[PDB]
């Protein structure tokens, strides 16, 4: 009532149309992800793209023209509580569950392939590579799933600090290993094949006594590029550090990132202040910002056309030159919002609205 | 008669297990371990020990059980006096 | 080289020589070398200063001092969801208070805990700013600016590794709401931290008490959204599985009450287990043995478990202790009412060994006296030997009558003076003593009693009173009564006395009842108009009867009250009759902290003539206004007088006197019976500094009147007073606050069901109990 | 709520206002006055008025928070025992809040708290300080109270006697020829002592007691 | 004469100290070396160094670690080894340098208690896992890499360390790395009983 | 007087004396645990409704560093041509100058009146001011003669002691008006 006393400062977008990208179709899978935050998100393998909602219903759909190929519902008695982001690879499609369930279909017929159980919330997207599937879910543990059927291999454990934020880092794999994030703001690298770490570096740089509200965990998945890897924690402290060890090659400040890419010699995220910023990675020089946007609550920025695409909670799709910066165009796509994270690939996107559901951009 | 009387008890009560124990011969330590703090003592020259023991429910016989200790100017007990009391009223 | 003596800056909480005593300098004597720095670090060691700045201008030493500000006045805005006094009390135990010292090391120091308190509270996105600002003569002004910036919405309670119950059912227990009913604005979704444990401990409880014993808690997560709005909860369980009870075994020092513990352990075999179940047990155990004089025991239990057959036994191991005597009681805060009055009222006499219901025995018999607010008992163990305590009783005194006096009315219309003295506690002595004078043209009356509760000690009660009426018609009526009462058991009281009365009326207003009453006593004169006088004396013995359990005495919140009071004229005065009155209030508590109650009252009353004579028309039944059915009118519900048709009677002024006609007044019949349902609910604008002295309630009264004499031919055109099938009834709220000046009642009731002549009223105001 | 003045005036305007003996008026300067100027040339004057103003003007717990504070941050002073009895007058005073002065009720029997403070702040006063002006009506005080509380023991001591507790009545009468030896309640309360042997049938210390009041029977 | 430079928390460190480290270590045969920046420059550093040093003796103190005179007596033989001048030629060196008797036992005593709480406090919270010492030595073995991998572990532990209680200790700089001295260093009206007064309508109402 | 008095009665001054019992023969009575043990003392001080509750008077404020002194008589002060402002501020409230020794810096006044709100006790005084140095600085030492009660003189040390202090603080007042 009288505590709504907010300090909210999101300045509307600065009214800068240039050029006229459109919409291709909708689909409306239902009631989604909602006002609960998770992860998920429609994924594209060979002209068809995957959808799910929290009440557990998965459909199918085919490109260029959105139309559904098979809808199955994976509730009997409840929600089954879709939380994993949706992965696709060779004949299966892999979803997680609050419910610390594993589903895996069998892609064209539609049918459980298997399920499993897993210790707590499956939140982080299941990675699949080696013929294992990994799961990082909401206690630190991190579970390899045999890709035949089920058969948990190894379970590391990691920490957990009571105050961790939600959304925890899917892992990534290089050269027989998985680079994978913490709640403690520790990046670990552990041997994909028995279960065995190999370097476990911190790279937070948290206060105390109110750090109580200092979080600093890092869950953005580190990506991966010749000899080095790159983290962010949640609080600051971008690093980028050697792949064979967790010897920090140069680190900066910032940080304070949920997503973020990298290509072309350069580094594309946004702050956990919606301000979006390029930074080289030769040394972590900042080429430019754009600060117009703030307290937004943005997504994360994908690639396409060599252009940023980021979108906001009050729908409005952002295009960002990757030259110094400048808003290209501005598209009332929906008034649901943008909460997940787009996908690009085949030089197509999809975003899935938190209500709305997946929606095909065209440019 | 017919006013309502409250029960009235008016000392620590001693139950005949606890007395067999006490034999002439112990100090003050064993006999207040083995009965209890001896709530009236003699504040008048020589350290005597009595333990009282009266109930009344109230309009019925005042039962009372007394049991002096009479203990020498050393810490040890010399005489022992159990009355069960009732002399007459 | 040799400094000759000091001199310093500032003299604020330091004297002169104060700072000289800890300085190892020690000047007037030997000083030297570079030193000086380790007096710098000496003198800042005590902490009394905030800069030191020594110099050596000439030969003596100039110490600079800038000695740390005391602050002048704590101020602070913005705070919202903390309250004022909540802030000064940490403040206080902060060590920060105006007129003491300020420290920098304090400001983080509270700054941290109102920042970790608002993370508890919720609103993650909070900072709380000290600004000193300085002021003249080295002292500063301390403002707290508060950016409450927005509570955490939690959203939803997950209870992922159940196998055996519904996630809905188990959450719904808890305190935590993960989504509030739309039809539900009492109720919000705000996360406190203490309540994560509470829920916990339920949920636990919940498990322990079905029959699972192999269940523990593996973890607990909170996330938090990177927004600072949304809070998670997950929790992870392992089921177990359900077990039976093998057994019960109850071994150690247990004293001669043995037999008595093992009938209370008697468990039926192929019972559930429950943690519940056996914690009950450990009590149950623990008010046994206290009950006999142990007043420590030690009681624990192990429940050894066999998952072959499923299985466990309760292995009770009991150590009973030593028999504790209380050595003395001791009675704190009667500032008024002496030591006997409440010394008597014990049931654990001094001396002898503790009964520890006894002890909360008598604290309830103090609290049902009725002036006390708090009673408060302890049993502390004494410094010196074992097996001996002392027992506290800890009262607030209240106040308890009122001395009024005052003229009212005048100015032409007439002197209306008015005193008394109303005590339930005459000066502390226990007696109760009552005096009421009235003295106006129209009517004067005056009344005493006085009655000591405690004539011998047993409990034995003796009272009396005078009264005296005397006005215009005219009315004149006094007596004496004097009874004596006594305790049959703990809770019931029995009273008999005697007294004698004696009236004398003139001029009558003619009507039905009263020609009737004289045509039963023997006398018969004109009806038409009225010129007679009439006297009479009746020597009366009366008894009563009281049952009394409540928990106070002041609107309790518990228990039952009936009181029976009947009264018969004995042989030889100059009418025969008897009347028998009852009543009935009791409480039910639904609350568990005994806030909500449900009240039921009732009263019930007869009255009738012996030996052919009706009952005297100037002591009969009344309803309406206070304590009964409220919103009608003071002595109106029932059989309306009937006039006879008037003549010459007494002197009839024109513009006035304007009285078989039917009209509203009442008379009041014989036979009553009134009864009212009440829902208690607390002050919904006052907090516990004042909600033990205003109860609020929604009530629902019925009542109804009639007469016992019934004429066919009479009342053959008119309606049916001897009918009781007719009732009253009404409804509304009320409001009771023990005020400074003694109860007062205010009452809202719209009459809901009322007849001709009755007058019905909306506001009604009261005092007395 | 004074307006702001330089300490002098208002300070001389303060004394004046206790000179007439207005002093709900007074301590409203002498607080604005020790208020805006905590550590003064004379911040001591300004406690000893306000302490003298809460005591006659009766707001005794407020005249013992200042005596306490006093006492705390002021250890030695030339005139700590004009505090220190005016602590004890004010614990004594406070002891009687009734209208029972009135009819002349015998508080004795009351809460007795209060008058073992008082009992305990003169017998500071007085042994520590036997040479100053305030010690004569001190040891009068002193008197006083010790009586009072053998008076209340008396009394706790006759009510069990009534009661018909025995052994309660010999503790009690026990402890006031321990504690009260040269009062006279203690004489007074003998014979119940007496009484609580011979009626529990312990004759031989009976007539101990029934000595020594025959002794001292005068 | 001496003033303060800064207040920390309890302590407080004066110009003594910043004297003494800054006109008799600077060039002035303090390690020679011919490299000193400016003195302003070097001013800031130098201040934080020996206010993190007056943090490291509270915090230590709050643990009340104690040193006896002994392990003192056994730092300064490893002073006199380590710059090659045996002990006693060492003390009269430190004597007509500047640093007497009482002065050089008080800095070995603090320099000893802080590294002695520096090592503690971080050893306690480092962690080397039992799988690189392999790959490091494959690299290059039998715990020739594990002393170098601890080194470098501590190297960037005790810096975080420092940054972190550096950041958050309470200090207010009154005004007015370390190369050190290199050498010679180890390691109604109404009335109150209740009386009401109203307003023919006047009647007392005094509760008792 | 209203005030200047005891709140309470007099009641406490009917108490009874205290007697020690007597011992019977050849036997103990309870040990004098009785720590609520009265020490003996003599009179000769006021009782009952004859003693004065009133605020020890101090030396007030002055000229910064000016440090008070206490005598049981007289009244002495540490300060930082302090004689001729003393004879100023005394000139100034208009004290006859019966002796004047400028070059002792010791002088003696007229009789000067202190009424203070009481009847019947207009307090006269005969006050002998003087300054001497002390240290490096100088002492100011004020020295009350006599004190006189409605012609009566009278010697109770606290009027004394009080009628220095208030005479004290006329300088100190009148020395800060400069």
């Amino acid at each position: 009532n009288s505590e709504e006393d907010v300090v909210k400062m999101s300045p509307l977008p600065t009214v800068e149309n240039q050029f006229t990208p459109t919409t291709a179709w909708s689909t409306s899978v239902g009631s989604g992800i909602g006002n609960f935050y998770s992860n998920l998100h429609p994924a594209l393998a060979d002209n068809v793209v995957y959808a799910a909602d929290r009440a557990g219903l998965v459909k199918a759909l085919n490109a260029d023209d959105g139309k559904e190929i098979w809808s199955v519902s994976l509730a009997s008695k409840e929600p089954a509580l879709l939380s994993g982001g949706v992965t696709v690879s060779g004949g299966h499609v892999y979803i997680g569950s609050e419910k610390a369930q594993v589903y895996a279909l069998n892609t064209s017929d539609g049918t459980v392939a298997w399920q499993t159980k897993v210790a707590g919330e499956a939140l982080s997207r299941p990675v699949v590579s080696d013929g294992l599937v990994l799961i990082h879910t909401s206690n630190g543990q991190l579970q390899a799933l045999n890709e035949a059927d089920g058969a948990v291999k190894w379970t590391v454990n990691l920490d957990m600090p009571s105050l961790s934020l939600r959304g925890e880092s899917a892992p990534t794999t290089a050269f027989g290993a998985a680079v994978v994030g913490g709640d403690n703001g520790r990046v670990s690298a552990v041997l994909m094949e028995q279960g065995q770490m190999i370097w476990q570096q911190r790279i937070s740089q948290a206060t105390g006594s109110t750090e109580i509200d200092r979080l600093s965990d890092v869950d953005t998945t580190p990506v991966v590029v010749n000899g080095v890897v790159f983290a962010l924690a949640y609080n600051g402290n971008l690093t980028a550090l050697d792949l064979r060890s967790g010897q920090i090659m140069w680190k900066r400040e910032l940080g304070s990132v949920n997503d973020f890419i990298v290509d072309g010699n350069r580094i594309y995220l946004v702050d956990q202040n919606d301000r979006v910023m390029a930074l080289t990675i030769d040394g972590g020089v900042t080429l430019w910002t754009q600060s117009d946007l703030l307290h937004r609550l943005l997504t994360s920025p994908v690639l396409y056309n060599g252009n940023l695409v980021v979108g906001d909670s009050e729908g409005y799709l952002h295009w960002i030159n990757v030259e110094d910066g400048r808003f290209v165009a501005q598209q009332k796509v929906d008034s649901s919002g943008f909460q997940t994270e787009p996908v690009a690939a085949d030089g197509k996107l999809l975003i899935q609205a938190k209500d709305g559901t997946v929606y095909s951009i065209t440019r | 008669r017919v006013v309502y009387r409250p029960d009235i008890n008016q000392g620590n009560y001693l139950t005949a297990n606890d007395v067999s124990k006490i034999r002439v011969g112990m100090t003050q330590q064993q006999v207040a371990y083995a009965l209890g703090t001896p709530l009236m003592s003699d504040p008048f020259g020589t350290n005597t020990w009595f333990y009282v023991f009266r109930q009344q429910p109230g309009h019925e016989g005042v039962t009372q059980q007394t049991l002096t200790l009479t203990f020498n100017s050393s810490g040890v007990l010399t005489n022992i006096d159990n009355k069960p009391a009732l002399s007459g009223n | 080289f040799v400094v000759k003596d000091i001199h310093f800056e500032g003299l604020q909480r330091v004297a002169v020589g104060a700072a000289l005593l800890s300085m190892p300098v020690r000047t007037g004597d030997t000083v030297n070398d570079e030193d000086i720095s380790n007096t710098i670090r000496a003198l800042f060691a005590t902490g009394n200063f905030e800069d030191v700045r020594v110099l050596r201008d000439g030969d003596t030493l100039l110490v600079q001092v800038k000695e740390r500000p005391t602050i002048a006045s704590i101020t602070f805005s913005g705070n919202k969801s903390v309250k004022d006094d909540m802030l000064k009390q940490n403040l206080e135990a902060s060590g920060v208070r105006v007129g003491e010292s300020l420290d920098r090391t304090t400001i983080a120091d509270i700054e941290k805990g109102l920042e970790d308190f608002y993370y508890s509270v919720g609103k993650y996105s909070a900072s709380v700013k000290a600004v000193v600002t300085p002021l003249p003569r080295n002292r500063v002004d301390l403002k707290l600016v508060f950016q409450e910036g927005v509570s955490a919405e939690i959203q939803q309670i997950n209870i992922v590794g159940n196998h055996a119950f519904t996630t809905d059912e188990l959450i719904s227990h808890f305190q935590l709401r993960d989504e509030v009913p739309w039809w539900n604005v009492v109720g919000d979704r705000k996360y406190q931290k203490q309540k994560l444990a509470g829920d916990l401990e339920t949920l636990r409880s919940y498990y322990l008490d079905r029959g699972y014993a192999r269940f523990n808690i593996d973890s607990t997560q909170v996330s938090l959204t990177p927004d600072k709005k949304g809070i998670y909860v997950t929790v992870n369980i392992t089921e177990g599985d359900q077990y039976k009870l093998s057994g019960v075994e109850v071994s150690g020092n247990l004293a001669g009450h043995s037999a008595e513990i093992e009938q209370l352990t008697k468990i039926e075999p192929g019972e559930l287990y429950n943690g519940t179940k056996v914690t009950k047990m450990e009590d149950d155990i623990k008010k046994l043995l206290g009950r006999y004089g142990y007043a420590y025991p030690r009681v624990q239990s192990m429940p050894e478990i066999n998952d072959a057959d499923k299985t466990v036994k309760l292995r009770v191991n009991v150590d009973a202790g030593n028999r504790f005597y209380v050595r003395k009681i001791r009675f704190e805060g009667n500032d008024t009412s002496k030591d006997a009055v409440l010394r008597r009222e014990m049931r654990q006499m001094e001396g002898a060994w503790l009964g520890s219901d006894l002890v909360d025995q008598g604290k309830e018999r103090l609290n049902r006296l009725g002036f006390f607010e708090t009673v408060d008992t302890d049993t502390q163990r004494v410094p010196g030997s074992p097996d001996q305590v002392d027992v506290v009783y800890k009262v607030k005194e209240r106040n308890t009558g009122c001395f009024n006096f005052g003229i009212g009315y005048g100015t032409e219309s007439g002197v209306s003076f008015q005193a008394g003295v109303q005590q339930d506690n005459w000066l502390g002595t226990g007696y109760a003593v009552g005096i009421n004078g009235t003295k106006n043209d129209y009517q004067t009356y005056a009344e005493l009693s006085v009655t000591n509760p405690y004539f011998t000690v047993d409990g034995v009660s003796l009272g009396g009173r005078l009264f005296y009426n005397d006005f215009q018609y005219t009315n004149k009526s006094y007596g004496t009564d004097v009874t004596l009462g006594f305790p049959i058991n703990e809770y019931n009281s029995l009273r008999a006395g005697l007294g004698y009365v004696h009236n004398s009326l003139s001029n009558m207003q003619p009507q039905v009842a009263m020609w009737r009453y004289l045509y039963s006593m023997g006398e018969h004169p004109s009806t038409s108009d009225q010129d007679n006088s009439f006297k009479t004396d009746d020597f009366t013995f009366n008894y009563g009867w009281t049952y009394n359990k409540l928990d106070r005495g002041y609107f309790p919140t518990d228990g039952s009250r009936v009181n029976l009071t009947g009264k018969v004229t004995i042989p030889g005065s100059d009418n025969e009759y008897y009347k028998v009155t009852l009543d009935t209030a009791t409480y039910v508590p639904i609350d568990d902290d005994h806030k909500w109650v449900v009240l039921g009252r009732t009263r019930w009353g007869y009255g009738d003539g012996l030996g052919g004579k009706e009952m005297p028309f100037y002591e009969n039944f009344y309803a309406g206004g206070s304590s009964t059915v409220r919103g009608f009118q003071s002595n109106t519900i029932g059989p309306k007088a009937v006039y006879f048709p008037h003549q010459a009677s007494n002197y009839d002024p024109d513009y006035d006197y304007e009285c078989l006609c039917k009209s509203d007044d009442a008379v009041g019949g014989n036979a009553m019976a009134v009864a009212s349902l009440e829902f208690i609910t607390p002050t919904p604008f006052i907090s516990d500094k004042y909600a033990n002295s205003v109860r609020t309630s929604f009530f629902w009264d019925m009542g109804t009147v009639w007469d016992t004499n019934w004429d066919s031919s009479q009342y053959s055109g008119y309606p049916d007073y001897s009918d009781p099938s007719n009732i009253r009834m009404s409804a509304g709220i009320a409001l009771q606050w023990m005020s400074p000046l003694g109860p007062l009642v205010f009452s809202y009731a719209q009459p809901f069901k009322k007849y001709d002549g009755d007058k019905a009223e909306q506001f009604q105001f009261n005092i007395g109990k | 709520e004074v307006p702001d003045n330089p300490p002098n005036e208002i300070y001389a305007t303060a004394q004046q206002k206790l000179q007439d003996g207005n002093w709900r008026q007074a301590i409203t300067q002498l607080e604005a006055l020790d208020n805006r100027y905590p550590f003064g040339p004379y911040s001591q004057q300004v406690q000893l008025d306000l302490i003298y103003a809460y005591y006659k003007n009766a707001d005794l717990p407020l005249a013992q928070a200042a005596i306490d504070r006093f006492i705390r941050l002021n250890p030695t002073h030339p005139n700590i025992d004009y505090v220190m009895y005016m602590r004890g007058l004010t614990n004594m005073a406070l002891d009687d809040s009734a209208l029972q002065g009135f009819f002349g009720v015998d508080r004795s029997d009351r809460d007795p708290q209060h008058a073992r403070a008082a009992f305990s702040d003169f017998s500071k006063l007085v042994r520590g300080y036997p040479n100053s002006q305030y010690t004569t009506d001190a040891t009068k005080r002193l008197v006083f109270l010790k009586d009072r509380l053998a008076k209340y023991e008396y009394s706790v001591a006759e009510y069990y006697t009534e009661r018909g507790a025995w052994v309660a009545v010999v503790n009690r009468v026990e402890g006031m020829l321990r504690d009260y030896p040269d009062t006279q309640a203690t004489r007074d309360a003998l014979p119940l002592m007496e009484n609580a042997y011979r009626q529990m049938q312990m004759n031989a210390q009976a007539e101990k007691v029934a000595k020594i009041i025959a002794a001292n029977s005068s | 004469v001496d003033c303060v430079a800064a207040v920390v928390n309890n302590g407080v460190v004066l110009e003594s100290d910043v004297d003494g480290l800054m006109q008799s270590v600077k060039l002035n045969a303090a390690q020679a070396r011919q490299q000193l920046p400016d003195d302003a420059t070097l001013r800031h550093q130098i201040m934080e160094r020996l206010i993190m040093d007056q943090i490291i003796l509270q915090m230590g103190q709050k643990m009340g670690v104690k040193i006896s005179d002994e392990q003192l007596d056994q730092a300064i033989a490893n002073i006199a080894k380590q710059n090659n001048m045996t002990l006693d030629q060492m003390r009269s060196r430190l004597a007509y340098d500047g640093l007497n008797y009482n002065t050089y036992r008080n800095q070995i005593r603090k320099e000893m208690i802080i590294s002695e709480v520096r090592n503690n406090e971080v050893r306690r919270r480092i962690t080397i896992l039992p799988q690189e010492v392999e790959s490091l030595a494959q690299q290059v073995q039998k715990d020739r890499a594990y002393r170098m991998l601890m080194n470098r572990k501590f190297s960037e532990e005790a810096a975080s360390w420092m940054q972190e209680q550096r950041a958050s200790a309470y200090v207010k700089i009154l005004s007015n790395x370390x190369x050190x001295x290199x050498x010679x260093x180890x390691x109604x009206x109404x009335x109150x009983x209740x009386x009401x007064x109203x307003x023919w309508i006047a009647g007392v109402g005094y509760c008792f | 007087r209203y005030k200047r008095q005891v709140s309470g009665d007099e009641a406490y001054l009917e108490a009874a004396p205290l007697a020690e019992l007597h011992a019977p023969a050849g036997m103990i009575l309870p040990v004098t645990s009785g720590d609520y043990a009265i020490p003996v003392t003599n009179g000769s001080g006021a009782v009952g409704k004859a003693l004065d509750i009133r605020p020890p008077a101090q030396p007030l404020a002055l000229v910064s560093g000016a440090r008070t002194q206490f005598t049981g008589d007289t009244a002495s002060l540490l300060v930082e041509t302090l004689w001729p402002q003393v004879v100023s501020v005394l000139q100034a409230k208009n004290y006859t100058i019966t002796q004047r020794d400028d070059a002792g810096q010791t002088l003696t006044t007229d009789w000067v009146q202190w009424n203070r709100l009481d009847e019947d006790e207009q307090y006269r005084g005969r006050y002998q001011i003087s300054v001497k140095p002390q240290g490096y600085q100088q002492a100011v030492t004020v020295k009350l003669l006599n004190l006189e009660q409605a012609g009566k003189p009278v010697a109770d040390a606290a009027s004394m002691q009080r009628y220095s202090t208030e005479m004290m603080n006329v300088i100190s007042a009148g020395l800060d008006k400069s």
